[PDB]
């Protein structure tokens, strides 16, 4: 037999996260943009969740890069935007969602390179 | 008591902003020609509600809902704000 | 409809006529291997990597150039296609140099990845390799032509997108070489994109050379502020340091291109930086101090004076959050002297109607226009991506382009009506043939540059251009919802400041010299201390040491656009927000945080404490500033025109001359690019060739 | 094929498919899917209510005789409504075969304890609770097994940071070891290794 | 190394040194790179 | 090619020396600063340019498989010598 | 209906009763913890800390979350009673070596960039 709870899901008290990293964090939900250096598009299929960037400073010894926020490397992968939104809500994180950008279909025509009167005619191959 | 600026936030195609759209289309020109040195900012809202903002001296500002108002009611509200009322 | 039916590995696909095999394959989620094909360039068909087998066809076809026929079954993973890919990759790698450890392309090389995915794992080439000599094409693009695979992507981009026909091929056979055949520099505002389009490390970024590898860089998607275009960019950071700037694809703004100032001026963020608060000592010299002391001095001077005696000037790189913060701070003093350096005519509707100072047609709307008239602007150097879109629609839609102003080179051919401003009156009255040309156009476009508005007779020019637009509206009838009036801005902060109620221009400060002046990133030299009374208190809040800083009494170090999550408004009117890539250096702080702390120190605390509350305040002032991709807005051209007919200020007998006439004036236009050594190298190269 | 390619075994494939059909027929109330992988591993997907009956049947049936529990673990997939995938690995010594039973749960739905079926499940369930936060009902003694005393959070969840939230050091003023928020002299460097080109067309998903 | 001497190089140490830990010759680590961010230098002259 | 700063600190091959007002100097007190004295740029600058009679030369760094990946260098320009991107050796065609 | 399986309690009242029982057990245990671990705090401090930890989760309205919190509290109490915890673990509840971080806007602005 079931109990029929009627409140929205909240698991913040069970995750062991400090209060600072629940109420002051901002997560971004987005599909990563294609690396413009390459033409492959396999890295633009899923949704990502990442946290806001915090301070990094030089270590007095070795001049290394130091950090104090534990979430600086946490990246989650989701199959849909709604799954990421639900995860963020049940974890109590304030989120910003960016709509997926898809390149528009384009009209390519090899014969247009050699037009009789149009400007699309190419001067070299 | 010194009026500094007027802000009118009307949504572009919501039903509740039809009166504000009519007012801006018809009498905004004469309203601006009556007050050549008064900033009357016309900005667009998302579908929540229409509103009007009046800013007074020292950063005090007041807001009033213009939702479902007609052009005549918008004119009444603006002439009340522009004069020594409320 | 007109769609035909094709199959990709036996799966039905409905495509438009003229669709290529590659596009049909990508409709079902497969990417055909490619080297020479770029969807924004013309089809070349030379690399032959995209060869694919069609069922019941003995010979493989080039998927990038071949339109797909109805009933075709594309077999993308058959033995024929795989062996063709392996053979093509073998031929590509036969002469390629073993330069991967020293090549900057390593780790993000299409040749490497497609060899790993579609090629074999070993070599059977037992001969010697070919080596070619390098070409010097400028201080921006590093050239190692032995890595060239002869794709010709760079040549097509130079010819079609950049409008420069300086690149080509010389020789033939194995000896064919890509270059200029002479010592010549490929110096263009869009020249840096050939590095991105090049699949291999033949063309690489010279400022970025050897510094980092692709896998260690962290990607921060942000917005460019070097102009009013608002190009989407990616900031590459490693270990808390900005490494390079890459374009981010936005179809409606910049596609996948950025200007050279956008790409190579990031190194100016590492020089002449304000890191600590500064005050004046007893010798009149600037001395380091804590935030407490500087804020206390500023708060004391703020409490001492009131009203008209307090003023603020906003610079070209100011975000909306700091703008509204400073506006609220001076409003609590009962001061309305919130001004920008860029001048916009206040006569008539002025800033009241948002469409009066916007690119109403939008950047993507340029592709629909039949005729465009440019008045007093050099779009090539004022908005490089807007000019690129103009050339794109000129090439692909036979767009008719005219110009009023100095006859500058726009990388496309146009009709030069002249530089005298009376041509506007002649066109409006109908005494000009271009009046009829505009009358008979289906989608006319008129663009007035904000640089021409920086004249004493700017209001007259705006009135004349609005009269031309009104004549077009009345004569050609109503096209539906098509906007003819457009304002092209060059300053990233201008539209956001105008949306908030800032007074355009700095006339209000000359009308009433203030005792206390806030320089919020103002580095244009609009007002020096000669325009101000003695003992004037000048406060400069910014991130660089530029002309504004040394005449201030208190210096408040702020954050650069790469160091804050901040909102900027586009020339189109589209609000966009940046992200934090690194944090401000030293003691520098977020700008709105500085203003809020100052307000609290002075006792007139602002109601907001967090960035979400700052954006809620922005929504309270102007709701369009929290719609982060909306570009839609109401059209109020009729009211603005009627209000602009009220005053009849006269034109001057001065030919319209844009501030930028040649490439040398393009590189250094703001505080960040003036501190950039790469921009200095660019100016040195364009000034004398050598 | 030959020298470099792993050979196939069709006989084991058919045997495992037949036994999966057998098990699915015997327990239609709980079995949702049966899969055989190409390297001959049998997987049975069940409803969470069937954890005890299915495991009991696989242990005690004459034709199954899966008397050994090889392993029991959990997998965290944040994108699913039911976050946690519970995996049982069983071995049959009578028939020289292995089987995998899989179910699901979320953060708040308990799973039945299997200590009555397999005594080995005690510490495995304790570790699942410690690392993932999945509660097991009727567990004789459920408590942390791997983490420090008083440790907050479940480290093996995908959203738990790799370095955690607190670090330890000795403090001389209080003369004891204290816990403080983590600061790293060198931050772990995140690498983006995935190629933008697809590797395996046989696993391509529909473009939605 | 008498019958098979090592290969002579101009950069090879001619004098071997033992473990120098605990001595004033001990290795002290330090960052080997240059300063990354350059600060603006205020003018040295009065401004009025 | 070691060089000393106006403070007396040896400048390394990477050019890093602490500013006279830098507190991080204190780590070298009662101790030393480790500096390698064989500057590679000067060492490679001493190597003579090899004269070869072909338009393209091959370099693997010497030692066969004990060097670097084998690359081919074009030598058509008489204005400048052909430098190996791995080893730094220089090659040129006979002129004068 | 939302069709959710319970853990222990049907609704919030039984969850509250379990919370009260756990609070009673902790309140009884505190003096024994002070004696056994040789803590320098007083019994009042320990009971105030227990009250603070209980009130930390006062906003929870989901009975399943309350049940899981009670389960975790019982685990912590079982660790404390059996002396599986050491003095360091008990004193970690007090954060005696962490500096008090200010909350006002001006102090955060002065110290750094964190909101
Ligand atoms: S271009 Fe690509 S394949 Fe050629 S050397 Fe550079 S990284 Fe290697
Ligand atoms: S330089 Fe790059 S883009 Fe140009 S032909 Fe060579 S490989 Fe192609
Ligand atoms: S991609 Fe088609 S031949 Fe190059
Ligand atoms: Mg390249
Ligand atoms: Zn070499």
């Amino acid at each position: 037999q079931l109990i029929a709870v009627d409140e929205k899901l909240d698991i913040t008290t069970l995750t062991g996260v400090p209060e600072e990293h629940i109420k002051t964090r901002k997560v971004r939900i987005f599909v990563p943009a294609r690396n413009n250096m390459q033409s492959g598009v396999n890295n633009t299929k899923k949704w990502k969740m990442e946290f806001d960037t915090r301070e990094r400073w030089e270590n007095p010894l070795m001049g290394w890069s130091s950090t104090a926020d534990p979430l600086s490397n946490l990246v989650l992968t989701f199959s849909t935007k709604e799954d990421a939104v639900a995860f963020a809500e049940k974890n109590g994180w304030s989120f910003d969602v960016e709509e997926r950008k898809v390149p528009k279909p384009k009209s390519k025509s090899y014969g247009a390179n050699f037009s009789w009167n149009k400007r699309t005619r190419v001067s070299t191959k | 008591l010194g009026l500094r600026e007027i802000r009118i936030h009307l949504c572009q195609r919501s039903p509740g902003s039809q009166g504000v759209r009519d007012f801006i289309e018809k009498r905004y020109v004469e309203l601006k020609k009556a007050n050549p040195d008064l900033p009357i900012l016309i900005r667009e809202c998302s579908d929540v509600q229409p509103k009007l903002w009046a800013r007074y001296a020292f950063g005090q500002e007041k807001n009033v809902s213009l939702n479902n108002f007609s052009a005549d009611q918008v004119t009444r509200t603006l002439e009340n704000v522009l004069s020594g009322k409320a | 409809s007109n769609l035909i039916e094709v199959f990709v590995d036996g799966q039905s696909v409905m495509v438009e006529p003229g669709t290529t095999v590659l596009q049909a394959c990508e409709k079902v989620g497969m990417q055909i291997p490619r080297f020479c094909y770029h969807e924004r360039l013309s089809v070349a068909g030379n690399c032959r990597m995209c060869l694919v087998e069609i069922e019941k066809a003995p010979k493989v076809v080039a998927a990038c150039a071949m339109p797909v026929m109805k009933g075709w079954n594309i077999l993308t993973n058959s033995e024929k296609s795989k062996k063709a890919r392996e053979g093509v990759m073998e031929f590509l790698l036969a002469n390629h140099p073993l330069d991967c450890p020293i090549c900057d392309q390593g780790g993000e090389c299409d040749l490497q990845d497609q060899s790993m995915m579609f090629g074999s794992d070993r070599s059977r080439f037992l001969e010697g390799k070919r080596a070619v000599e390098d070409k010097n094409i400028g201080p921006l693009v590093k050239t190692i032509m032995t890595r060239c695979i002869q794709c010709t992507r760079c040549i097509r981009f130079a010819s079609e997108i950049a409008g420069v026909d300086d690149l080509g091929t010389t020789g033939r056979g194995n000896d064919m070489q890509v270059g200029t055949y002479i010592e010549k520099m490929f110096m263009s505002e869009l020249s840096g994109n050939i590095i991105d389009i090049c699949p291999v490390g033949a063309l690489t970024s010279k400022p970025y050379a050897f510094t980092a590898r692709p896998w260690e860089t962290r990607k921060t998607e942000s917005i460019d502020v070097m102009d009013a275009v608002g190009s989407n960019i990616v900031v590459s950071t490693r270990t808390g340091e900005v490494m390079r700037i890459l374009p981010r694809m936005h179809e409606d703004i910049n596609e996948e291109w950025i200007s050279d100032k956008t790409r190579f001026a990031y190194d100016g963020l590492k020089r002449q930086r304000l890191t600590q608060p500064m005050i004046r000592n007893e010798k009149g010299l600037l001395t380091y101090t804590t935030w407490e002391d500087a804020l206390s001095r500023v708060a004391g001077m703020l409490q001492s004076f009131q009203g008209n005696d307090v003023a603020a000037i906003a610079g070209g790189l100011v975000d909306a959050e700091a703008l509204v913060a400073l506006k609220d701070l001076l409003n609590r003093v009962d001061s309305d002297s919130l001004c920008t350096e860029e001048v916009f005519p206040t006569a008539g509707a002025g800033t009241d109607l948002r469409s009066n100072y916007l690119l109403n047609t939008t950047i993507a709307g340029v592709e629909e226009a039949d005729v465009i008239l440019l008045v007093g602007t050099n779009p090539r150097f004022e908005a490089p991506l807007f000019n690129a879109r103009i050339r794109k629609s000129w090439l692909h839609n036979d767009l008719k382009v005219a110009l009023i102003g100095s006859p500058v080179d726009l990388t496309y051919r146009y009709d030069h009506l002249g530089d005298s401003p009376k041509i506007l009156q002649d066109i409006a009255s109908g005494n000009h043939p271009f009046s009829q040309i505009l009358k008979e156009a289906k989608k006319p476009m008129v663009v007035l540059g904000s640089s021409a508005l920086q004249r004493s007779d700017g209001t007259a020019i705006l009135a004349a251009v609005s009269n031309i637009a009104q004549n077009i509206r009345l004569s050609s009838g109503v096209t539906g919802d098509w906007k003819v009036m457009n304002i092209l801005h060059r300053i990233a902060s201008q539209v956001a400041a105008l949306d908030l109620g800032y007074k355009p221009g700095v006339e209000a400060i000359r009308k009433n010299p203030p005792k206390v002046l806030f320089l919020l990133g103002a580095d244009g030299g609009c007002i020096t201390r000669q325009d101000l009374p003695k003992d004037c208190f000048i406060i400069y809040q910014g991130h660089h040491g530029d002309v504004g800083a040394p005449m201030a009494d208190v210096i408040l170090p702020g954050a650069a656009y790469t160091e804050k999550s901040a909102t900027y408004v586009n020339t189109e009117g589209r609000a966009q927000q940046t992200k934090v890539a690194v944090t401000p250096p030293g003691l520098a702080r977020e700008d709105w945080k500085i203003i809020r702390a100052l307000s609290e120190i002075a006792g007139m605390t602002l109601p907001y404490d967090t960035l979400d509350q700052v954006r809620s305040r922005l929504e309270e002032v102007s709701p369009n500033l929290v719609r982060y991709d909306d570009v839609e807005g109401a059209n109020y051209f009729q009211q603005a025109n009627e209000l602009s007919k009220l005053v009849n200020q006269q034109l001057l007998a001065d030919p319209l001359v844009p501030p930028q006439l040649t490439i040398k004036d393009f590189y250094m236009t703001d505080s960040i690019s003036r501190a950039s050594q790469t921009m200095a190298k660019c100016v040195k190269a364009v000034t004398e060739g050598i | 094929t030959r020298p470099t390619i792993r050979p196939r075994n069709d006989v084991v494939h058919k045997q495992l498919s037949a036994f999966g059909q057998y098990v699915a027929e015997i327990l239609p109330k709980y079995v949702q899917q049966v899969q055989v992988s190409c390297f001959n591993e049998l997987e049975i997907f069940i409803h969470p209510d069937g954890v005890i009956p299915v495991l009991t049947f696989l242990r005690d049936h004459t034709n199954a005789q899966f008397k050994s529990l090889a392993d029991l673990t959990a997998v965290d997939v944040p994108t699913r409504q039911n976050r946690f995938e519970i995996v049982y690995n069983l071995l049959s010594l009578r028939f020289n075969s292995r089987i995998r039973v899989k179910t699901y749960t979320d953060e708040l739905t308990p799973i039945e304890s299997s200590v009555t079926v397999y005594k080995a499940a005690n510490w495995y369930e304790r570790e699942i609770w410690d690392m993932f936060g999945v509660f097991f009902a009727n567990h004789p003694d459920l408590r942390r097994i791997l983490t420090d005393y008083g440790f907050e959070g479940h480290p093996f969840r995908k959203d738990f940071p790799l370095s955690g939230y607190v670090e330890l050091r000795y403090d001389d003023e209080v003369k004891r070891v204290v816990a403080e928020p983590v600061e790293l002299a060198q931050e772990f460097r995140k690498f983006d290794l995935n190629s933008p080109w697809e590797a395996f067309p046989a696993y391509r998903q529909p473009p939605e | 190394p008498t019958t098979k001497p090592p290969t002579a190089r101009k950069y090879i140490w001619t004098n071997h040194k033992f473990n120098v830990s605990g001595t004033p010759q001990q290795y002290v680590p330090y960052s080997t790179t240059r300063k990354k961010i350059q600060e603006w230098v205020p003018p040295s002259t009065p401004y009025k | 090619g070691v060089r000393t700063s106006p403070t007396g600190e040896k400048v390394t091959h990477t050019g890093q020396a602490y500013d006279d007002g830098d507190y991080r100097r204190v780590r070298f007190s009662d101790r030393q600063k480790e500096v390698n004295e064989n500057f590679a740029i000067d060492l490679i600058a001493e190597q003579p340019v090899s004269e070869v009679g072909s338009r393209v030369i091959s370099c693997d760094g010497g030692g066969g498989a004990l060097g670097h990946p084998r690359v081919y260098i074009n030598l058509d320009k008489e204005t400048k010598t052909g430098t190996c991107g791995y080893c730094g050796l220089q090659f040129r065609q006979p002129h004068h | 209906g939302t069709s959710v399986k319970p853990i222990f309690s049907r609704d919030m009242n039984e969850a509250k009763r379990r919370v009260r029982e756990l609070y009673r057990a902790w309140y009884r245990e505190v003096p024994n913890t002070v004696h056994l671990f040789q803590l320098d705090i007083s019994v009042k401090q320990g009971r105030d800390k227990v009250r603070e930890m209980f009130m930390k989760n006062a906003h929870v309205t989901d009975p399943r979350v309350v049940d899981l919190l009670v389960i975790k509290g019982k685990m912590e109490l079982e660790e404390t009673i059996n002396v599986w915890k050491q003095r360091t673990h008990i004193m970690r509840f007090f954060h005696e070596t962490e500096a008090p971080r200010p909350t006002d806007f001006l102090s955060k602005f002065y110290v750094g960039h964190d909101p």
